[PDB]
RNA sequence: UAGCUUCAGCGAUGGAUCGGUUGCAUCGAGUAUCGAUGAAGAACGCAGCUUGCUGCGUUACUUACCACGAAUUGCAGAGAGUGGUGAAAUUUCGAACGCAUAGCACCAACUGGGCCUCCAGUUGGUACGUCUGGUUCAGGGUUGUU
RNA sequence: CUCAACCUGAACUCAGUCGUGAUUACCCGCUGAACUUAAGCAUAUCAUUUAGCGGAGGAAAAGAAACUAAAAAGGAUUCCCUUAGUAACGGCGAGUGAAACGGGAAGAGCCCAGCGCCGAAUCGAUCAGUCUUUGGCUGCUUCGAAAUGUGGCGUAUAGGUGUAAGUUUCCAGCAGUGUCGUAUGUCCGAAGUCCUUACGAUUGAGGCCAUAAACCAGAGAGGGUGCGAGCCCCGUUCUGGAUAGCGGCACUGUUGGUUCGCUUGCUCCUUGGAGUCGGGUUGCUUGAAAGUGCAGCCUAAAGUGGGUGAUAAACUUCAUCUAAGGCUAAAUAUCGACUCGAUUGCGAUAGCGAACAAGUACCGUGAGGGAAAGUUGCAAAGGACUUUGAAGAGAGAGUUCAAGAGAACGUGAAAUCGCUGGAGUGGAACCGGAGACAGUUGAU
RNA sequence: ACGUUUCCGACCCGUCUUGAAACACGGAUUGCGGAGUGCUUGUCUACUGCGAGUCAAAGGGUGUUAAAACCUUGCGGCGAA
RNA sequence: CAACGUGAAUGCGAGGUCCAAGUGGGCCAUUUUUGGUAAGCAGAACUGGCGCUGUGGGAUGAACCAAACGUGGAGUUAAGGU
RNA sequence: GCCGUUGCGACAAGGUCGUAACGAGUAGGAAGGUCGUGGCGGUUGCGUUGAAGGCUGAGCGUAGGCUCGGCUGGAGCUUCCGUCAGUGCAGAUCGUAAUGGUAGUAGCAAAUAUUCAAGUUCGAUCCUUGAAGACUGAAGUGGAGAAGGGUUCCACGUGAACAGUAGUUGGAUGUGGGUCAGUCGAUCCUAAGGUACUGGCGAACGCCUUGUAUCAUCGGUGGCG
RNA sequence: UUUCUAGCGAAACCACAGCCAAGGGAACGGGCUUGGCAAAAAUAGCGGGGAAAGAAGACCCUGUUGAGCUUGACUCUAGUUU
């Protein structure tokens, strides 16, 4: 029996909720277990990076996020070709391949091609047989500085830069921004009606 | 902690209803044993469920604002530098050289409890540990049965900046704690929520305090982003000097006493001097009479 | 303070282990210290007591009495020493049980295995005392 | 006086309270291991004296082997006895298997009855479904051949 | 009609296999309520949930887009935070109620059918050799499976042919050499039972050269010992040692098998799942709203076809995947089982029903129901002996710090009850106020 | 002062009820147990920190008196239309 | 903007916001009053009470008359009495 | 005169003091509680020269309650500061355990019935012997079995409990002993009926039919061997 | 049988308790007010009272409480016909 000015109740507790209860008392235990798993994996695959495969750069899908980039699943075959890396070779040297993604824009393709290039620059390849090196394998003293990498491979930078102050140009001021926006909206909204009118005029 | 969710509800118990001359509590079913026909379930019954059985999903842990945690740690550190507060908290600092007590980095090289004890004795800090020894005692209550057998006083805390594994020399001394200046624990700086823990700073730890906790300038702390020492609400914190200051004394007016009232009403119609004081002409009238 | 995460500081667990220890563990539990002279002579501090050892009572109402260990009643966690007896009502004599931790060994009943054990303990004591 | 009520002292009846605690509750961690090679469970039995509980299975409160190294204990009694446990062994019911479900019956071998077609004993074997292959088959179902 | 094939179907105590039945915490597939809320009640809610049935594992299931979406796009599955009590559903009432984008944990990819090429190049038993034999390797062993097609290449990222460049091994065991973990056994460890005192018994109190001092302390966790103990014992600390066993690695050798391949350019060729999809209707289900998912019946495809783009339909712009076949670790769930560590929990009417011969005694024909019950003392030293009695038992005595701790034994409350002394006592007794008496208590 | 004796006063408590000493109900006596809780979501109030900001989640890094504490957010919640 | 200056009695400090409990069976009396033959009956109006409240008096009594309450004392009284 | 509340005021104080007025209260609301209880983080101390608990004299407080003394007891307890709560009982025909008056009371009265002498025993209405007197009265108060019981059977001891008096006795209690089959039964046959196979159904555990539903269900003489 | 004796030995019930008249009161008091009165401890009977005990009235009403049954109630359904 609510009395007076109250917000109407909404609590979803009319089911037998006592049969489905989940607590979080094992949160620090899970943290410790995951740290130990990472340590074991690092020991297992040393000196390879603990994170694993190298991931690609990606624009966030929708216009709410399209000004931000993030790590993708892998590198498209177009990017691998642009960087001159075979898919088979990439799987061996630890680069993620996204067989579903395709590039439709030069800028997006180029960003990932450059990422692959810098990864190859930073790569250290051990000889397949320690006794006998080959072509492509890293040099002896290079193989001494090898160290296991922790965290993301080639982590992304999220710092925001500010455009340098400049002069306000006259042509910039003479533009009618609101009129332009409303004109674009109107043109899109009435595009079809004008086409219908044009077709009728042609038929007459 | 919680009780079993089925505790006290493991009986096929039904009420007898009215007409049997007994209370309508649910009663254990069957026969051939004492339990049969006895009350069940209710919190008033022997062997039933408690009232509102305590659940395991109670709010045990809390969210504490980071800003307020930092304020509390800074306040505890500041209070550790006041001799009076340590005495009020019970530490024996009668012959301690100086508060705060900063010692050479050589203490960070200590590796044997013998060396640590010698240093504490020569620093006139052994009185505190002696009191810690005297304070060991049996905990009163059920705690004894739950792996909390003894209660004893807390000693000083040694804070270091660069550990040459120095905490080993100090672990075994009762009451003495050891901390790293980078990760300072409020639970050890202000035990029981009380201010004035006795601290032994090493030189490196003392030097790192400005870096870790900043200054009164905004964002002066380098290891805590955006943190700086809180500013006081009162500049001069002593209430007597402000009152006795010349500026305040000039504005203050002269102290006064409680106003005085007659209190007792007498009977001038029955007394002489009272009436003659209130109305001097009455004496002349009586003289005329 | 203990550091081993697999060692329990639970009073209940400790008491349960002590009072349910099997015979070979009760042997180790029922250990007695050596006298000063025996300690300097053999190099060890304490040893699991054994029948036919000579002991001296160090505490209790029988402090100072000596004799030989007649039995090691591991079930009752006591030893029966020679000459340490009382008289029942009827007149029979019963040995008074003493806890081995309250006596000191004055002569070790040595055999092949006891000699090997003492050698091991002395070697370990020397090894650790050198490092300390 | 007696009885009754009440007070002080003493004593019964009763088992509250207090003092711990090898028990319980909850939280967390590590592992993946039942069964036709007969499981889970049940029944009966096993000890010098031992009903119950615990343990065990006809080698029956346990054998062998390995570690440690002198006991067990209520009374007796005479590498002990504990722990680990890789060898051996593991009764009858039970999916439960010859059929039935608290009973009775079939096949072989061997042994004894003197011989044995007849008895008795011992040992191996006889369940349902299903896969692969083997053997022996049936049907103008299709086909060839004489 | 004879013989011989195949096809189909049998019988075998034929040779050799496999399934059944348990467990419940989590997992997968079904079946499926009502109490209750709506202040009545029928849709709704409880709830796609108790209950019932089936089937696995250490995890299971899912899983490599017939996806999200509409950016300058993301890119298997699982899980967390957020989206969000939002869009939506609902006698539009009570109520119910997601997902993508975003930040993270973990991250791993692949195999068929079909088309095409080689075309039996493939495989099971059995026999004989041989080895490191609870299984493997060799065959003119002999049988059989397989052309109604086993194997090799190959699957949407495609693939293949030829060609030019580059580039080219990989598996499995055995022995050693070291390097490293073990909830794996066994063995090993620093310092007072020092003086005085207290006690029934100390671990309690005081003292132990020294300015800083009994001694050890990387050990002052815990337990035992006549309550109290770092120093009496087991233990504890030595990011402990020694030893045997198990593992994981790395390198050497060796054994057996295996490798005409792989990438990029050009060249020419090539490229896919049917009673399924879709549609109608019926029923259930969902937040899914002219149908989200599932199923019955009828209908029933196509091949740049098919699906989808959340308001149904034509006609149009496009965008995005490729259904009707299959495998796959991690992050995740779970103490039911085995083994461990803890606690602001309970302290014997509490905490599990069960601290104990507890799922026991006992009850019901059965399904099933189901208790009460902890404590002598440091040590039985558990009361010898005398005496009355048939005996229970009592009177002495003895043990003991103590027995008024005497076996149903720590403490031993209230109610109730008996005795001794005092005082009252006419159909209640208790009670408040005010004295008196008795009594108690204080007086430099 | 829970003893006796006098003088005055003095009906049995809890409860529902307009109204209970009631010929209204519960109560023979004593011990022990016994009932406004937990959590989710609101709202107001009080206190604390910061303030156009504030709190940061999952997570990560470190911590062996290591379930704590400490550090860490182009992004998220609420607020700023 | 300029000037004028508080214009009956008596008493007395005034105003604002927020959060929330219990209640939503009443009953009695003087006077007025409807139904009823009446009722310690049923239903209304104003006010005061009882409920929630003891105290002196009416022998006794929820409401009648007097008077309302910390805990004590002295004096004087109300209604009522000698 | 004293206590408190309210308003106002003085004072270098979360305090003290002064002053004037005031003090009813159910349901209900607030405030204070060095009122009381159990934990935790800290702090203050006491303890086998006697803690908790229990019984009860001198006091303190308006009260909740508290302090001390005496006796019992034998191992823990406690001040203050924060914070937390399974935090206070007279009731609920409350749960559980124990105990009263009733009260030495209701009552131990169906089935005809016992008496004498002796034995044993510490002890005899009740056990045993003998004599007498009665009863069931052969559709028995006799002699044996089926179901059911499960050692109750028999002998020797017996103190307590049980045998609603008693007990030397017992279906009680302690210790031992006792059940012998070719012919008596079971075993064997089938009845009413049950339950399998296949066969159908069923999401499934599994059900339905015992029937030409299903159906390739064998076994007998003889020769040969 | 009861009765008395020896042995044995419960239960129901119980706020506290038990002499009346009238009064007023919740309109039929053991208790309150005013009167009548008021002397131990007990045995056997008795059925006036304790509005005596047994049982949260099976009558009546209320409840947005049911169940058995009926049908021309509302909404469905096995089955069956087409």
């Amino acid at each position: 029996a609510p009395r007076g000015n109250q917000m109407l109740g909404n609590a979803h507790f009319r089911k037998h909720w006592h049969k489905r209860i989940k607590t979080w008392f094992d949160q620090p235990a899970r943290k410790l277990r995951r740290r130990q798993n990472r340590q074991a994996k690092a020991v297992e695959i040393a000196p390879r990076p603990v994170a694993g495969l190298l991931r690609s750069v990606v624009r966030c899908p929708q216009k709410r996020y399209n000004t931000k980039t993030r790590l993708g699943r892998g590198f498209s075959l177009q990017e691998l070709k642009a960087a001159g890396i075979s898919q088979a070779q990439a799987r061996t040297i630890g680069i993620a391949v996204d067989v579903r993604r395709t590039n439709k824009t030069a800028e997006g393709l180029k960003a990932n091609a450059d990422r692959l290039k810098e990864y190859k620059a930073k790569l250290i390849l051990f000889p397949k047989k320690a006794s006998a090196p080959k072509k492509g394998d890293s040099s002896a003293e290079e193989l001494k500085v090898a160290a296991q990498l922790r965290g993301d491979v080639l982590p992304l930078s999220h710092t925001i830069t500010f455009d340098e102050p400049r002069q306000v140009t006259d042509a910039e001021r003479k533009v009618e921004i609101f009129r332009l926006l409303r004109k674009e909206r109107a043109d899109k909204k009435y595009r079809g009606k004008r086409e219908k009118r044009a077709r009728e005029a042609a038929e007459e | 902690h919680a009780v079993n969710t089925k505790a006290g509800k493991q009986h096929s118990a039904e009420s007898w209803g009215t007409g049997r001359a007994v209370a309508r509590i649910p009663r254990v079913r069957g026969g051939g044993t004492h339990r049969s026909g006895q009350g069940a379930f209710g919190n008033m019954c022997r062997g039933g469920h408690m009232f509102a059985p305590l659940k395991v999903f109670r709010r045990w842990h809390r969210n504490v604002n980071i800003a307020q945690k930092r304020y509390a740690v800074s306040s505890a550190i500041a209070a550790s530098g006041i001799p009076a507060l340590l005495q009020a908290r019970g530490h024996v600092i009668d012959q301690v050289a100086e508060v705060p007590l900063v010692v050479s980095d050589k203490v960070e090289s200590f590796r044997k409890t013998k060396e640590a004890v010698v240093f504490l004795r020569r620093s006139h800090l052994w009185a505190d540990i002696e009191k810690v020894y005297n304070s060991k005692r049996n905990r009163a209550g059920k705690g004894k049965l739950r792996n909390r057998q003894h209660k004893q006083k807390l000693g000083p805390v040694v804070i270091y900046g660069q550990d040459a594994e120095c905490a080993r020399a100090f672990r075994n001394i009762p009451g003495v704690d050891v901390m790293n200046v980078e990760r300072l624990n409020l639970l050890k700086l202000a035990p029981g929520g009380h201010l004035g823990r006795l601290i032994i700073w090493t030189e490196s730890a003392f030097k790192k305090l400005d870096t870790i906790y900043g200054t009164t300038v905004a964002n002066s702390s380098q290891l805590k982003k955006g943190w700086s020492v809180p500013l006081p609400i009162m500049a001069n914190s002593d209430f007597s000097r402000i009152i006795r200051s010349e500026e305040v004394v000039k504005a203050i007016r002269a102290p006064k006493k409680n106003p005085v009232l007659p209190k007792v009403h007498r009977n001038p119609l029955k007394k002489r001097t009272l009436l003659y004081k209130l109305n001097p002409y009455a004496s002349i009238l009586r003289k005329a009479s | 303070m203990k550091v081993n995460p697999f060692v329990s500081s639970d009073s209940g667990k400790s008491r349960k282990a002590h009072f349910n220890a099997p015979s070979h563990e009760r042997r180790r539990i029922m250990s007695a210290p050596l006298t000063k002279e025996l300690r300097t002579k053999h190099g060890i501090r304490a040893i699991p007591i054994r029948t036919d050892d000579e002991v001296v009572v160090m505490r209790g109402r029988h402090k100072g009495n000596t004799g030989r260990v007649l039995r090691c009643y591991r079930k009752k966690f006591v030893i029966h020493i020679d000459k340490i007896t009382r008289e029942k009502a009827n007149g029979s004599t019963v040995h008074i049980g003493i806890h081995p931790s309250k006596v000191a060994i004055t002569k070790l009943k040595l055999d092949k295995d006891r000699r090997a054990l003492v050698e091991r303990k002395a070697a370990g004591r020397s090894r650790v005392t050198g490092i300390l």
